[PDB]
């Protein structure tokens, strides 16, 4: 099961340096691949940043970014990195690794380089001048009205993005709906994440939303009762 | 250089769309093209690999093609399930660059319309004690996906304090948004009852809450 796994700081000032490393499992990092980035600004298209080769150190960057890139492995920790300096506001982003595949093309080749068969997950970096800021986590406790119950977690005045939410430690998942963040006046962003539950569960059944808002380093698992 | 694509695209159910992808010698003109899918909120798929082949568990409904410094992806037998934004790939020889094309949204027309569910919550006892109170108003499971959202304290329309999300497309091709009426606790107290009414494609749904 090859798999890539991305980590590094959500928020990275104007003019600093970005840096993330990408986790790779199911495969070593000295295999024949272009071990490659590629970044998404939220609402925008795709960019390719670059790749570094596994079994070379190899390097091509996208000239879009002007010297600013670079591109390094870790043997050791079977990762691959990006570096990317002097970061602006065009620099947000969704960032993701990815590897290619082996398809041999008509003459026999295999042509890697555009070839992006295993995707990370991505993680967002948000280049900006203000300040982390943990989320405040409270109940929101309750075609039909109360057959079922809508029970959830508002999670209030937060940044940047993201936060992700389960509900008992993902064990509930069905009728599960987290909502795409508000962003305030404040400059500060809340969501909401409900769970829709049969109306006589609301005593026999505890419920719990698991709150993670990496950027700050804190999780919040918040009971929410009636 | 640059790959163009149209920002948009659509096409009936059961029937075929192409999408275009432009490009110059340099990219598409000597090198083979490749596509990508995705899915609102997940990562891209490879789609098309060396112009006009299919990886596993892509269907035959898709097809690409390359004719001097243009590309083309054909999709037949169009299904809802198939929107989603789709980019062409190439590598340049003179930038030594693998550029995308700026990505086309495809719509699958015809999809039926979907009134809004909507959810009102009251703030939380918890939040009242910081002197604060935010109603929430949840909506979902609406098509298409436009709606809007007024706030009434007592019948009358409410203008400060209301923030509303864009809408945005959910799993299941209907969409999602969400609204905040952010009150002092003593505003929250002030009045006898809160509405959120949302109005979609000419009709409304409004919910009431009250303080106990």
């Amino acid at each position: 099961q090859v798999q890539l796994q991305e980590s590094g700081p959500g928020l990275v000032k104007p003019s600093e340096t970005l840096s993330l490393t990408c986790a790779v499992s199911g495969g070593s990092i000295s295999g024949g691949y272009d071990w490659s980035w590629i970044r998404q600004p939220p609402g925008k298209g795709l960019e390719w940043i670059g790749y570094i080769y596994g079994s070379s150190g190899s390097t091509n960057y996208n000239p879009s970014l002007k010297n600013r890139v670079t591109i390094s492995k870790d043997t050791s920790k079977n990762q691959f990195s990006l570096k990317l300096s002097s970061v602006t506001a065009a620099d947000t982003a969704v960032y993701y690794c990815a590897r290619p595949a082996y398809y041999e093309d008509d003459y026999g080749y295999y042509y890697t380089t555009p070839i992006f068969d295993y995707w990370g997950q991505g993680v967002l970096v948000t280049v900006s001048s203000a300040s982390t800021k943990g989320p405040s986590v409270f109940p929101l406790a309750p075609s039909t009205s109360e057959s079922t119950a809508a029970l959830g977690c508002l999670v209030k005045d937060y940044f940047p993005e993201p936060v992700t939410v389960s509900w008992n430690s993902g064990s509930l998942t069905s009728g599960v709906h987290t909502f795409p963040a508000v962003l305030q006046s404040s400059g500060l962003y809340s969501l909401s994440s409900v769970v829709t539950v049969p109306s006589s569960s609301l005593g026999t059944q505890t419920y719990v939303c698991n709150v993670n808002h990496k950027p700050s380093n804190t999780k919040v698992d918040k009971r929410v009762e009636i | 250089s640059v790959l163009t694509q149209p920002p948009s695209a659509s096409g009936a159910p059961g029937q075929s769309v192409t999408i275009s992808c432009s490009g110059s010698s340099s990219n598409i003109g000597s090198n083979y093209v490749y596509w990508y899918q995705q899915l609102p909120g997940t990562a891209p798929k490879l789609l098309i690999y060396y112009s006009n082949q299919r990886p596993s568990g892509v269907p035959d409904r898709f097809s690409g093609s390359k004719s001097g410094t243009s590309a083309s992806l054909a999709i037949t037998g169009l299904r809802s399930e198939d929107e989603a934004d789709y980019y062409c790939a190439a590598w340049d020889n003179s930038l030594s660059s693998v550029l995308f094309g700026g990505g086309t949204r495809l719509t699958v027309l015809g999809q039926p319309k979907a009134a809004p569910s909507v959810t009102l919550f009251p703030p939380s006892s918890e939040e009242l004690q910081a002197n604060k109170a935010t109603l929430v108003c949840l909506i979902s499971d609406f098509y298409p996906g436009a709606v809007e959202v007024a706030w009434k304290a007592d019948g009358s329309a409410v203008n400060a304090g209301v923030e509303t999300t864009k809408p945005s497309k959910q799993s299941n091709n209907k969409y999602a948004a969400s609204s905040y009426l952010s009150l002092t606790s003593d505003q929250w107290k002030s009045h006898k009852s809160y509405s959120c009414q949302v109005t979609h494609e000419g009709s409304t749904v409004e919910k009431t809450v009250a303080p106990a």
